RNA sequence: CGCUACUACCGAUUGGAUGGUUUAGUGAGGCCCUCGGAUCGGCCCCGCCGGGGUGCCCUGGCGGAGCGCUGA
RNA sequence: UGGUGACUCUAGAUAACCUCGGGCCGAUCGCACGCCGGCGGCGACGACCCAUUCGAACGUCUGCCCUAUCAACUUUCGAUGGUAGUCGCCGUGCCUACCAUGGUGACCACGGGUGACGGGGAAUCAGGGUUCGAUUCCGGAGAGGGAGCCUGAGAAACGGCUACCACAUCCAAGGAAGGCAGCAGGCGCGCAAAUU
RNA sequence: AAACUGCGAAUGGCUCAUUAAAUCAGUUAUGGUUCCUUUGGUCGCUCGUACUUGGAUAACUGUGGUAAUUCU
């Protein structure tokens, strides 16, 4: 079927190649796993040596990482916005490695609330939702508030990260191969990487 | 001297560049940590690799390649490819019937890292064997010796 | 092609088995085991070709299936089981124990050992690695994994293990002045004292060895198997003490033995 | 056509050769594993479902 | 230069012979249909008395159907 | 912790994830009769994972016959390289997208021919060579020709399957079944080769 | 005996059609992979009906279809 052999290829000098054998089993290739966004559907393919590969066909959930804070949570994948290989891998919305995706910010935001001791930030319109202000105000002893204050001393979130957190979406990069492991994991874009990919998306649009 | 000249972000995969900093202790770009290794067999890491900024995943000093196998040599003949050059290896092959030799050569396409700048056609380069980096490239330039006929 | 081969042509067999070409087309293809195919000795060769206890492979099968043969203290019923360097073969019914030691001509000698010396063996360690919660491990030429080794044991050293418990009893460091054996190549079977090691990074190291009579030879580091500390061996050497004689002295000794004995 | 009828309650079987089309008409155009009231096969098959 | 011992080239020949050598179309196929799913399956709303932690209700054979729930 | 010439090695630590087609931590057999509602000795068979035991696969450092009445070849179709991916057991234009025009040649590229499988090796000895190697050992390839697969650790397997092409067997004409370049044997081809 | 299960059937044997840096030979590498089996063999390292659980299905018994098969 699909072959990955090099003896069908022209020589370095450009001369033609005459095969000495027909296609072998160990030189095979398989159709791509165009891992779209949808309810989790993963197919298992048996590979050389009896091992198993996880050919993910549909995924909407991934284990992404917030590298600066070292906070990785299970998050929902919302959209793909940039592909460095082909534009059609964004138009058809396939999950491949090193593709830029939109992920939810709710788990990271909630962990940040469990981190929250910062001064007044963006609390203008308020929320007025009871049993949520416990995680921000609470009742706490003196040394617990001292620890929270010493944590606030080293709290610093980039403006781009804030702007993303307002919209409920975060820019992330798929660092795994969904068509080979069945998992769409990665890390949230930060710093110059985030700036570069934001410029890429802006120039594309 | 932009490094990000491709569609994807260029960075060393080992170095984490998103660590939290301190506002009162930061004025200007402080530092970007550089990943480099010393390859074996007594080859010294060039200065431009240690203090450079280029991203080369095939660089023997700042990349993912490991040098193992044959250590060869050759003279640079063509420099018309991105990070890849063509070297020529001349040798004498013995013909037993006539008890004499003949000149023969083979061109090897070897990878040249950006740590070797201003390498000229005719220079003697020491190459080390690595894993297949492309269809024809299997060697990486480890040291560049300036030709005797140079400035 | 298409998966592993299960036969061994008699002329493609290792030459140190001293097989003859007119007996059959095939040689006993040694089974997979702790020793390599080309540097082992199948149990059938030892029991039939060397000890002459059996005339055919069927009789070797009968002997082995009577659970009479013990290799390294374990009963082995496989007639093509690969027994190799320093392996102890104990036959309790006849009350003799053998240690597989190369003779000076590169062949496994029939070297009889006392039952006290049959309770241990020397194993050259091949790699040391740490795994599974910082537990050091040790791999020998015998494919034995020994957990929690002494931190002073490094690669190319030889340990002494008791066969009953399978635990390290002592070890010899790889250093100049230590007695060694050559387990591969032209000098295979020779015994001498290590004099100098030349290190070639990225390539094979070379170890230089001197005999008791001052003959000096060299071989690759992988072929060196240190026997004892200093110039004394920790195991009993064969009838020849590892000295390789030139063909002239071999002929002279043979002629003298022919003359003296009638 | 022949009919191979079995009664699993007793584990008894009997192949009755019938060449009577109007008795077979009740089975036509019906797929396997469908339950058909077989009263047209004979005057003793009343109240039978096969 | 009016005799034969003397296959091929040129054949105003396209008359013939195991002759696949690549365009352009059609087209086999592990059905990898995400449109497909009468069948086959321990509770799912019962027939009813198998019998209990209470000849008195967390029950051990679905007689037996309903694109309602789930399963290859 | 410990290694290598060299790790983005090994080991460790924190935050999490863990597949409809799930994921390892045991629902079973062996004749003797023995111990202060319980314990015990030898085994057999399984099973993740580590150890290159047997390998396989992929890297071309060097070496191969004749031919110029074959001098330029490769690049809608990857040609040489770079970046990111897909696929693959893995490295890799292996494949895709974008980018740069490269890459190979009189030190014979490319093309053609071979009554070319390669090698160990075989036919005279002055020395040097010239021919041969289908053939029992090693490596490769193929099972009428192509192609595609299932199972499996391992096959693109053919004394496995599925098609088409060429032949060809039985048939009640609805259908069914094929692959001796295995051992013997036939026919054919031949100057040329054995016993069902 | 049958039959289910496991394993082997990828070895061996034959032939040399294809194949001209292809195969192959010496050398080296896998720090760029997989590996049934053998041999060592992490195998109470998980912190809220276990005195043994469940659809089945072959062999076997019976009814058959087809001119025909190691069909069913």
């Amino acid at each position: 079927g699909i072959s990955r052999d090099n003896w069908h290829k022209r020589r370095k000098t450009g001369g033609k190649r005459k095969p000495y054998h027909k296609k072998r089993k160990y030189e095979l290739g398989r159709p791509a796993a165009n891992t779209k966004i949808g309810p989790r559907r993963i197919h298992t393919v048996r590979v050389r040596g009896g091992n198993k590969k996880y050919r993910a066909l549909r995924l909407d959930v991934g284990n992404f990482s917030w590298g600066s804070e070292c906070c990785t949570r299970k998050t929902r994948i919302i959209d793909v916005v940039y592909n460095a290989s082909n534009n059609e891998l964004v138009r058809t919305k396939t999950l491949v490695k090193n593709c830029i995706v939109l992920i939810d910010s709710t788990p990271y935001r909630q962990w940040y609330e469990s981190h929250y001791a910062l001064p007044l930030g963006r609390k203008k319109g308020a929320k007025l939702t009871p049993e949520e202000e416990e995680i921000l105000n609470k009742k706490r002893s003196k040394k617990i508030q001292k620890k929270y204050d010493e944590r606030k001393k080293n709290a610093k979130i980039s403006s781009l990260l804030e702007e993303q957190f307002q919209q409920g979406k975060l820019l992330a990069c798929i660092a795994s191969r969904p068509g080979q492991c069945g998992r769409a994991d990665g890390y949230v874009l930060e710093g110059k990487e985030l700036e570069f990919y934001l410029r890429k998306i802006k120039a594309r649009k | 001297a932009d490094i990000q000249t491709e569609r994807a972000y260029q960075k060393q995969p080992t170095i984490f560049q998103n660590k939290k900093r301190v506002l009162l202790g930061e004025t200007g770009k402080e530092k970007l940590p550089r990943y480099y290794k010393n390859i074996g067999l007594g080859f010294k890491t060039p200065k431009e690799a240690i203090e450079g900024t280029y991203i080369d995943k095939k660089c023997p000093f700042t990349g993912n390649v490991s040098i193992r196998g044959r250590i060869l040599s050759g003279v640079v003949t063509k420099m018309k490819m991105q990070r890849t050059i063509v070297i020529r290896r001349d040798y004498l092959h013995y013909i037993r019937k006539y008890n004499r030799f003949e000149k023969r050569h083979k061109n090897m396409s070897v990878h040249l890292s950006p740590c070797f700048r201003d390498v000229q056609i005719g220079d003697i380069v020491t190459v080390g064997e690595c894993r297949p980096l492309s269809k024809t490239v299997r060697f990486n330039v480890l040291k560049v010796t300036k030709a005797a006929g140079t400035k | 092609a298409r998966g592993p081969k299960k036969h061994l042509k008699r002329v493609a067999a290792p030459k140190h088995w001293m097989l003859d070409k007119l007996t059959g087309v095939f040689a006993p293809r040694p089974s997979t085991g702790p020793h390599k195919l080309r540097e082992c000795l199948p149990l059938i060769i030892f029991l039939r070709n060397r000890l002459k206890y059996a005339l055919t492979g069927d009789e070797v099968k009968k002997i082995c299936m009577q659970r009479f043969i013990k290799i390294d203290g374990k009963v082995r019923t496989d007639i093509t089981y690969p027994a190799g360097f320093m392996d102890v073969i104990s036959i309790d019914k006849t009350g003799e124990n053998f240690r597989l030691i190369y003779d000076t001509k590169g062949r496994f000698a029939v070297h009889r050992i006392t039952p006290e010396e049959a309770k241990y063996k020397l194993c050259k360690v091949r790699k040391i690695f740490v795994g599974t919660k910082g537990i050091p491990h040790l791999v020998t030429h015998d494919a034995r994994t020994i957990r929690y080794p002494d931190p002073l044991i490094k690669v190319n050293d030889t340990i002494q293990i008791d066969l009953e418990t399978g635990k390290i009893t002592d070890f010899i460091k790889f250093d100049t002045g230590n007695l060694c054996m050559v387990t591969g190549g032209a000098n295979l079977g020779r015994i001498g004292v290590i004099t100098n090691r030349e290190r070639h990074p990225g390539s094979f190291d070379v170890v230089h060895v001197k005999d008791a009579n001052g003959n000096s030879f060299a071989t690759r580091l992988s072929n060196i198997f240190v026997i004892g500390k200093g110039n004394k061996p920790w195991i009993s050497l064969p009838r020849g003490k590892g000295i390789r004689l030139t063909i002239a002295e071999e002929r002279d000794k043979r002629l003298a033995a022919k003359q003296s004995s009638g | 056509m022949k009919l191979n009828i079995s009664f699993p309650a007793t584990g008894c079987q009997k192949l009755i050769e019938v060449d009577d089309e109007r008795k077979l008409r009740t089975f036509y155009e019906k797929r396997m594993a469908t339950e058909v009231a077989a009263d047209a096969l004979g005057e003793e098959w009343k109240g039978y479902v096969v």
